């Protein structure tokens, strides 16, 4: 009889993990302080890594690996792709990004963004960029509306090359995003989910109006809040990989794993393969698995770009149940066992 | 801090005492000369806690025997080991107490217990350093608890920075001598309360369930009771007698267990469950029994209330690493019924030696809140009688008022409050 | 990774690597605190022997 | 030469003392009746081992090591014991009873007995010095006496010998090995009466040599006396360089301010390789990278914790056996690229590096193997912290109920003096938290 402990109760996906685990019959729950735990569902802030471990006679284990912030919070993910070897500013399914700190907090690249976006301005291509803070987006071709924009609120924000020939579903002519889901476990097998999903847009995009948000944001809230036509094409707004293959075979003659899925399973990898060093609980005193949200778009040559890494993402609630019980079969039991896997393991060792 | 006092006082007191002393002697290769013929010197390297080392290298029990009665002391000099007791140190009256705590708090135990103290200041002043006192009684008949009690405050008047030990027989229905008994344990439990470290509650209604149910015997006598008590007592004495990883004394025992003072009241608990038996037992089946219920001296149901502190002995030739990994996982197994609040409260020791009769054994001393049942259960039998005033007159015959009782009544009836606070906290 | 103040003996060697640069109370107040410990201690086993002889 | 006295208090540093002394005789020759063959300057000194023993006419040499318990049975195996030719009478003192894990009791109650007749024989030591340079104060934050008699010992050294470096090496409280459920608060206690007397504090976790001892010795479970010559080999290790020639680290001003740059962030960690049984029936020999890289994982510290999620502020290589300066160089490069090894931005990214090459010493039927290399590096790393964080949770929890409070409290403590240390603790991770974290 293994236990465990809740930490974070408005965790969807950990709330369906807590309900099957007791559901076993073999697991208990504690109390939130309780230290002598097997698990820990931990909060989502401040999480006590230096606590865990040190609980003579319990192999503890945790769904949070310290570190994986900078993955996480786009400022850090811009940092750490254009510092690391392993990425470097070459990285070619990053968008050209920049970090910006406010007026009143002043280390920060305001200059040097400029410095490209002049070479923008002369080059008669797209210059057209997105600001983010990791509600508060502005999309300018004029630089200066962005940095007014930025430091008129407090926090450090990330000016990022905003794509602007994406990929359009027809009928509709219009934009979507694609979230996966990633399991990283104690031993670092890193597991795609082989379901992901296509959060769309209900609007044709149009590239001439910058400034109204749905047909240029893609995210499931937007579109339930701000759009006419929310349900129209797709239920919820969320197009699963099943159709959006098929869509891809009829309209484009190509595939989903030949022309967005390579690309997708090395982005994650790369990602992963890189924080590895800072992150991995090979040789601690406890252990740490994760899941992470890749949220990808697909420009209209059919190029993967990363936009961002969620260190607490939620499902689509179709796949909630199998996904769940994938991560008890894959992270927990592995460690703590019980009395056609739903994960594609990605891995390569190309020889040179 | 070398040196334990031992005392024992009344009927019960001086028959649990003795066997007692038996039992230890025994263990630490003592035969009833005195003299030491063990094969061990483990046995000898703390024997200084309970004997002093007479003429012709003789060991004496640092042991005062007390009655108001010559019959049980008597009868105790008459017994197995009865001259290896110092015989200046059999201090009795002849009136006898009649049950009766008044006749021994107040007037017939007021006239004896000066004497009483000059032995203990006798044996105490030839002492390097006395930690202090474990006095054996009961609380339902008179000496032991009327004067028992006198005794226990005289003490902490005279040493009031030593340690107050006590092994307290609590009375029940189902073994009792008399009516009166809820009333001489009311008020014996009020002085316990607020003049003891640490007393370990030996309840008699749980001896008497142990040889009834478990050991198969229909009719108890108070010596198969009793061997349950000096097996007890053996194993809570093991890590103060013997040298080991962990030496303790009767102060950092009292430091460790007791988180505030009125609640030191403890549960002890044995395995295996014996009677006046070949197959060896287990770690894990000491470590499941000495934690079941049917092996509390307490008529306490564990689960009723929380663990505040837990002590374990495990006594016998056997892997520590099996104790370790047997005590976490009844912790982390049941960790429900332990406080949260007070850190790694369970700490387990071994000894190599075992009991008598055993070649492996284990002794649980705990301080739960589950002990609230037994002074309910106590209480309940008081208010039964003390709503009707009855057989009050016994004692106001002694000089006592109704006040007294009903004071008596109602600190014991706040010490059960306090483990219900902390049973929820 | 440059290496300097390199020192050698018979019995051992010592240097230094660099990868990258840089980017109380007085006696009588201790004597005042044990006492003041002290009277406390002290006052407290009066209150005790004072409920004792009532 | 400058002198440096060493004092072991209560039982843990008693017997640590024990282990490091038995150590040091090994180490440089000297026999169990105090004699040295090797030393040809009979009856004086002026070497560098003269700074832990001083020379008698007859030869002996003798520790400058006081021993300080408040209660007798484990000095007194001391006195019986293998070493009894080694010290003087005077240099070991004992009490009557013990502090029974009570800080209050140890610091107030039964400290003001003994604290004139311990700096008294103290100074004796201290009058038999031409330079004295300070002193290496060994004990567990758990005991009674570990934490509350060391607190008042460390606020009388700093009066006395204000000019003096104190540094600690200090044991670290663990529930496997402990022996009572107040040592978090005993900890918390003395850390705080003692920070700022002490300039450098080595923490070692029963738990983490615990562990060592099972994982890389094959010890079931393990005893003080398996813990013990572990933990005195890293102490060896970290004196080496008082006691030998050399140029690191040579007096102990030159720990203070080679590792500590902060005064109030003065607790290096430490980690050593390697640690093998000596039953090990064949053993392949670790090479100069093998042994720095495993200076980087946590399973090697005297305490866990992680410092990939911390800051550097100093670290030290301390070498000893067949290692040349080369291969070092060259294991610390490949390292670097290998390993997340930040720190903070105002001090230079680098280690200082020594070398000793007499590989270390085992003692005969120990449980170490000999081995031809071996390092210890201290790191002054914000991860330690970590260590902070647990003890104030557990103490945290206990306070919360003021459970167990009234037996400090009946030894004439004041509830308040428990907070004031919390806030001070409170204070020390809030520091960490700045220097280390973005
Ligand atoms: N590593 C190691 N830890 C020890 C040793 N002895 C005790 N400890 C630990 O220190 C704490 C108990 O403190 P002690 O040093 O024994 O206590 P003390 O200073 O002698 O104080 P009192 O005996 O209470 O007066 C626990 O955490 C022990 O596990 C030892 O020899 N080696
Ligand atoms: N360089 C870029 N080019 C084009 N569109 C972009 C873009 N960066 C972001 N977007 C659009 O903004 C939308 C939301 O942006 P972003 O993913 O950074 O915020 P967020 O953190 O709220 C998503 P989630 O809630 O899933 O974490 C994306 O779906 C995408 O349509
Ligand atoms: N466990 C045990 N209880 C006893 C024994 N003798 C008496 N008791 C209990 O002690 C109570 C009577 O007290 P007793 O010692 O005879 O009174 P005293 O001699 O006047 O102090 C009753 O509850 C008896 O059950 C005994 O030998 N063993
Ligand atoms: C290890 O088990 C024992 C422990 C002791 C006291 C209690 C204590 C303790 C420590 C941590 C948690 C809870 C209790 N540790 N103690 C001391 N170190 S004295 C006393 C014992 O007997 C008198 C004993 O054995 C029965
Ligand atoms: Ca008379
Ligand atoms: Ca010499
Ligand atoms: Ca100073
Ligand atoms: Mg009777
Ligand atoms: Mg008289
Ligand atoms: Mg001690």
């Amino acid at each position: 009889m293994y236990t465990f402990v809740v930490r974070d109760e408005n965790s969807s996906v950990y709330a369906e993990v807590s309900r099957l685990l007791l559901a076993t019959g073999q697991w208990k729950r504690l109390r939130k302080d309780n230290p002598r735990f097997n698990l820990m569902l931990g909060e989502r802030n401040r999480l006590p890594f230096g606590r865990l471990g040190h609980e003579p006679g319990l192999v503890q284990l945790v769904n949070y690996y310290r570190g994986a912030d900078k993955l996480c919070r786009k400022a850090s993910l811009v940092k750490l792709i254009k510092t690391s070897p392993e990425l470097s500013e070459s990285c070619t399914w990053f968008p050209e990004s920049y970090v910006i700190y406010p007026t009143n907090l002043k280390t920060d690249e305001r200059e040097v963004f400029l410095a490209a976006y002049n070479r923008r301005r002369e080059g008669r291509e797209g210059n057209v960029w997105i600001a983010k803070s990791s509600e508060g987006i502005l999309i300018s071709s004029e630089a200066s509306e962005l940095l007014d924009f930025i430091d008129e609120q407090g926090q450090v924000h990330v000016i990022q090359k905003y794509l602007e020939k994406p990929l359009l579903l027809e009928p509709g002519h219009r934009k979507f995003d694609i979230r996966s889901w990633v399991l990283v476990d104690h031993l670092y097998n890193i597991y795609l989910y082989r379901e992901g999903v296509l959060r769309t847009s209900s609007e044709p995009y149009n590239s001439a109006n910058f400034q109204d948000k749905t047909c240029h944001l893609t995210n499931h809230c937007i579109q339930k809040e701000y759009s006419k036509n929310y349900g129209r094409y797709e239920e919820g707004n969320e197009m699963f990989f099943e159709e959006f293959n098929q869509y891809l075979m009829d309209a484009l003659n190509t595939t989903l794993e030949n022309s967005i899925l390579l690309q997708i399973k090395h982005i994650i990898r790369s990602c992963l393969m890189c924080i590895e060093p800072a992150i991995s609980t090979k040789h601690l005193h406890y252990q740490s698995f994760q899941l992470f949200g890749f949220d990808f778009m697909v420009d209209e040559e059919l190029k993967v770009w990363l936009i961002e890494v969620n260190g607490a993402p939620a499902c689509a609630q179709k796949l909630y149940a199998e996904l769940c019980q994938g991560i008890v079969d894959v992270a927990i039991s592995s460690v703590f066992p019980l009395a056609t896997s739903i994960f594609i393991k990605l891995h390569h060792h190309h020889h040179h | 801090m070398r040196e334990i006092v031992h005392i024992q006082a009344g009927q019960c007191g001086n028959q649990i005492g003795a066997k007692f002393w038996e039992v230890i002697s025994d263990e630490h290769g003592i035969d009833p000369t005195g003299s030491y013929h063990g094969d061990s010197d483990l046995q000898l390297e703390r024997i200084n806690v309970y004997y002093n080392e007479a003429t012709g290298n003789k060991y004496v029990p640092r042991a005062i025997l007390v009655d108001l009665e010559p019959g049980t002391m008597d009868s105790v000099r008459s017994g197995p080991f009865g001259q290896i007791f110092r015989p200046d140190n059999f201090v009795f009256g002849q009136s006898g107490a009649g049950n009766n705590w008044a006749k021994g708090h107040y007037t017939e135990g007021a006239e004896l217990v000066d004497s009483v103290l000059d032995v203990v200041r006798k044996e105490s002043e030839s002492c390097d350093c006395l930690q202090g006192f474990q006095l054996t009684h009961s609380l339902g008949g008179g000496t032991g608890s009327g004067m028992g009690t006198l005794l226990i405050s005289k003490i902490r008047e005279e040493y009031p920075d030593r340690i107050m030990n006590t092994f307290s027989v609590m009375p029940s229905p189902k073994v009792s001598d008399t009516v009166v008994e809820p009333y001489n344990a009311t008020l014996s439990v009020h002085q316990l309360v607020e003049n003891t470290d640490e007393t370990y509650c030996i309840d008699n209604e749980a001896l008497y369930d142990i040889c009834f149910r478990t050991l198969k015997l229909t009719t108890p006598t108070y010596g198969d009771l009793n061997h349950l008590v000096s097996a007890t007592m053996s194993g809570v004495t093991t890590c103060l007698r013997f040298p080991g990883q962990l030496n303790a004394d009767l102060r950092k025992l009292a430091v460790n267990m007791v988180p505030f003072p009125r609640l030191h009241f403890f549960m002890p608990g044995f395995a295996p469950l014996t009677s006046r038996q070949y197959r060896a037992l287990t770690v894990p089946e000491l470590t499941q029994q000495m934690f079941d219920s049917k092996n509390m001296m307490a008529a306490c149901d564990p689960r009723h209330g929380r663990y505040l502190t837990v002590a374990a002995i495990f006594r016998g030739r056997m892997s520590m690493k099996e104790v370790d990994e047997q005590m976490l996982n009844v912790q982390n197994k049941n960790s429900s019924y332990f406080v949260e609040w007070i850190p790694n409260n369970v700490k387990t020791a071994v000894c190599d030696i075992p009991p008598r009769g055993l070649k492996m054994s284990a002794t649980f001393i705990g301080n739960s809140t589950a002990i609230q049942e037994l002074f309910k259960r106590i209480s309940e039998q008081f208010t039964a009688m003390f709503r009707r005033k009855a057989f009050l007159h016994w004692y106001t015959g002694e000089g006592m008022d109704e006040m007294e009782f009903t004071e008596a009544e109602s600190n014991m009836n706040d010490l059960v409050s306090e483990y219900q606070q902390y049973q929820d906290a | 990774m440059e290496v300097i103040e390199l020192n050698k003996c018979t019995s051992g060697q010592s240097f230094e690597v660099i990868l990258k640069p840089p980017s109380d109370p007085s006696l009588e107040e201790i004597q005042k605190k044990l006492e003041a410990a002290e009277e406390r201690r002290k006052y407290q086993e009066a209150e005790l022997l004072k409920h004792l002889a009532e | 030469m400058r002198e440096c006295i060493s004092i072991h208090v209560g039982q843990a540093g008693v017997q640590i003392g024990n282990a490091c002394w038995e150590l040091y005789c090994l180490e440089h020759g000297i026999q169990p009746d105090g004699q040295m063959p090797s030393d040809k300057t009979i009856g004086g000194g002026d070497d560098s081992f003269n700074t832990f023993f001083s020379e008698t006419g007859a030869g002996k040499h003798v520790p400058r090591a006081v021993f300080v318990d408040l209660e007798p049975t484990v000095i007194d195996e001391v006195r019986t014991g293998t070493y009894r030719q080694l010290f003087h009478p005077e240099q070991l003192i004992t009490g009557k009873e013990d502090a029974a894990n009570n800080y209050a009791r140890g610091h107030y109650t039964i400290g003001k007995e003994i604290i004139d007749l311990v700096l008294d024989r103290i100074r004796k030591l201290a009058d038999q010095c031409t330079g004295l340079q300070g002193f290496l104060v060994f004990h567990s934050f758990g005991g009674g006496t570990g934490s509350g008699f060391t607190s008042l010992l460390m606020e009388r050294l700093s009066v006395d010998y204000g000019k003096k470096s104190k540094l600690e090496f200090s044991i670290y409280p663990a529930p496997q090995v402990s022996t009572a459920v107040v040592e978090p608060y005993n900890s918390i206690l003395t850390t705080h009466t003692t920070l700022e007397h002490s300039d450098c504090a080595f923490m070692v976790d029963n738990e983490a040599i615990y562990d060592i001892c099972r994982r890389n010795l094959d010890i079931e479970r393990p005893t003080y006396t398996n813990l013990n010559r572990l933990i005195s080999q890293i102490v060896s290790s970290i004196t080496a360089s008082l006691r030998f020639d050399g140029a690191l680290n040579v007096d102990l001003t030159e720990f203070q301010t080679n590792l500590v740059p902060y005064p109030r962030i003065h607790f290096p960690l430490a980690t050593y390789a390697p640690v093998i049984s000596a039953e090990k029936a064949y053993h392949e020999q670790l090479s100069v990278a093998e042994i720095t890289n495993a200076c980087f994982e946590p399973a090697n510290q005297m305490v866990k914790c992680d410092p990939r999620h911390g800051k550097y502020m100093a670290c030290c290589l301390l070498y000893r056996g067949d290692v040349v300066p080369k291969d070092v160089n060259a294991a610390i490069a490949t390292i670097k690229t290998k390993r997340s090894i930040q720190f903070v931005d105002w001090c230079p990214t680098g280690f200082k590096v020594g070398i000793n090459y007499q590989p270390p010493t085992v003692v005969p039927g120990g449980d170490l193997a000999k081995v031809q290399r071996a390092v210890c590096m201290l790191s002054n790393t914000t991860a330690i912290a970590e260590a902070w964080a647990r003890l104030d949770h557990k103490f945290d929890l206990m306070y919360a109920k003021r459970a167990f409070v009234h037996w400090y409290v009946g030894e004439g403590m004041e509830e308040g003096e428990f907070s004031e240390a919390r806030e001070d603790m409170a204070a020390l991770e809030k520091d960490y938290e700045e220097v280390g974290v973005d």
